[PDB]
């Protein structure tokens, strides 16, 4: 069970963007440093790094105090955009293997880290403790390859994907920095976790399916109501540049289509009119709007038109998405490929184009029918027994390389 | 607005200078670490005690996320980070593709835009 903080939950502006033209697709998840036009950092020269230590603690403080006011047990934290910043709670990083990896959160969303382990055969006596994540006794594994006897494996678990991790040490050069318009933060970060391929356990939709245009839709229909809930006149009313300026790739049609039910355009001797909610029509709860579209859903669909904006600028068109092979790299038929595996629809071919490392230290999701059919399935296991033990071994080895000169 | 984060790498001299002063929490930590970036985006100036070090903003290749924790068992995403500051003994302090990272910054991960990323099949 994943909780989501607040922000994510509500789908929230800038947590979860409306609209991302393509060079925002091409930065997805890199946002580059920019600058600022206002506030102090906008102006030149030196800007102190400023200490979060005595923040940190009293945060900590201030949290427990609160856990222990009402009047112990379990409490949610993040409520509110402030509970995300990286200033306060314990920090890790994690660094994700593959350039770009089938589904993956938005700020303000949760994951959990589960310990795989394994037991020796006879008396065992128990998994070694970590630092991270929760102990999971597993006598079936969750990924492609199964366990060895006495072997611990952290993953990443949530409704997105799954994927194993492994904790490093941040080297002892590097520091985090956290900039605003206010001024900079640094913060000592020694854990840091690679993260291998993902286990996708949600379908990412293809390009103009009906799955990908129902959530457009319903994103906007999410938009609109909270604009209403955030409109202090009674009658409440909201303009129509408002939802354009978020949603630049709709005609000014399609959104009074989303419109029509809910509420009357109100004409004024002005380019600038205003659309009233009805009298009789009911404005969805808080509870039943988060109940109409997912964090994971949106995930999902930004997956997708990141990856379609990535063909487009490789040569690929539309028609194109008898498959290229750069075509069955994207999470659609990634996604689609792997999920249908783990439901018994077929195998993987495992070692092929799709491979995200390039280099066999990655699974291929590209589905082979189940069609000698017990040597044909063993060595299916076998192959993905190889290379889920040769990623594990890889990201988990702490050697030196050793630049490659080319 | 989403919070922007980065990575600082000093020289391992200056590094050790600032993690004890990050680690004492005193406040003029304000004054002993300075951060300035020049009008290009990609050069600036770091100073520990005053003490200029040329610095490059650069592009990691791999995407990273900073998750914070109460009871680490359940993370929340509080950013991507994608970029490096790296502040140099050397260098031109006020400089007249270079800026592309070629390595993560874990261990493994050495080499990863030429060893271990699927290129792209254009066409």
């Amino acid at each position: 069970i994943i909780q989501h903080s607040i922000p994510a939950v509500e789908l929230r502006q800038p947590f979860f963007p409306t609209h991302m033209g393509p060079i925002k697709l091409r930065q997805f998840h890199r946002p580059p440093l920019k600058k600022y036009s206002f506030g102090a950092l906008s102006q030149p020269g030196p800007h102190s790094v400023q200490p979060l230590l005595k923040h940190i603690k009293k945060k900590a403080k201030m949290r427990e105090q609160e856990r222990q006011a009402s009047g112990g047990g379990e409490m949610f934290f993040m409520r509110t955009p402030q509970d995300l910043t990286g200033k306060d709670g314990d920090l890790i990083l994690a660094e994700y293997s593959e350039e770009n990896g089938p589904l993956m959160m938005q700020v303000g969303m949760a994951t959990k880290i589960k310990n795989y382990y394994k037991r020796k055969p006879g008396k065992d006596p128990g998994a070694p403790d970590c630092k991270y994540g929760e102990t999971v006794y597993c006598h079936t594994s969750p990924f492609l390859g199964s366990l060895h006897p006495g072997q611990l494996l952290q993953a990443f678990e949530n409704n997105l994907f799954r994927a194993p991790i492994y904790l490093h040490k941040m080297p002892e050069t590097d520091f985090l920095i956290i900039r605003t318009r206010q001024g900079y933060y640094i913060r000592e970060l020694v854990d840091i976790f690679v993260v291998g391929q993902q286990c996708p356990l949600f379908e990412v939709p293809g390009p103009n399916s009906k799955r990908a245009n129902t959530h457009i839709r319903d994103f906007l229909q999410v938009f609109i109501y909270r604009l209403f809930w955030k409109s202090k006149d009674r009658p409440r009313r909201i303009r129509m540049e408002d939802i354009k300026k978020a949603f630049p790739s709709h005609s000014e049609s399609s959104i009074r289509k989303r419109l029509k039910l809910c509420a009357d355009f109100k004409r004024t001797g002005m380019d600038s009119n205003w659309w009233v909610l009805k009298s009789d029509f009911r404005l969805p709860t808080e509870e039943e709007i988060r109940a109409m579209v997912s964090p994971e859903q949106c995930c999902a669909y930004y997956s997708m038109i990141a990856a379609e904006q990535r063909l487009k600028d490789a040569g690929y068109g539309e028609k194109s998405f008898k498959i290229d092979d750069e075509v069955r790299t994207a999470p659609w038929n990634t996604t689609r490929a792997f999920i249908a595996a783990m439901k018994g629809k077929c195998l993987l071919e495992v070692t092929g184009v799709a491979d995200p490392t390039g280099c066999g230290e990655g699974f291929s999701y590209v589905k082979i029918p189940n069609k000698s059919v017990a040597e044909h399935q063993e060595r299916y296991k076998e192959e993905c027994q190889r290379i889920f033990d040769l990623q594990n071994k890889v990201l988990s080895s702490t050697e030196v390389l050793s630049t490659d000169t080319d | 607005e989403l919070e922007s984060q980065f990575i600082l790498r000093l020289p391992p001299e200056y590094a050790s200078t600032v993690r004890r002063a990050v680690q004492s929490g005193h406040v003029n930590l304000k004054d002993r670490l300075t951060i300035e970036l020049h009008p290009d985006g990609r050069h600036g100036i770091v100073r520990v005690d005053r003490v200029p070090l040329a610095s490059k903003l650069v592009d990691l290749p791999c995407v990273m996320e900073s998750l914070k924790t109460i009871d680490k068992k359940t993370f929340y995403k509080t950013a991507d980070i994608c970029q490096m500051l790296v502040s140099t003994v050397d260098g031109d302090l006020y400089p007249p593709k270079k800026f592309i990272w070629n390595h993560g910054i874990t261990l493994p991960l050495k080499n990863v835009r030429k060893r271990r990323f699927r290129k792209t099949a254009k066409k």
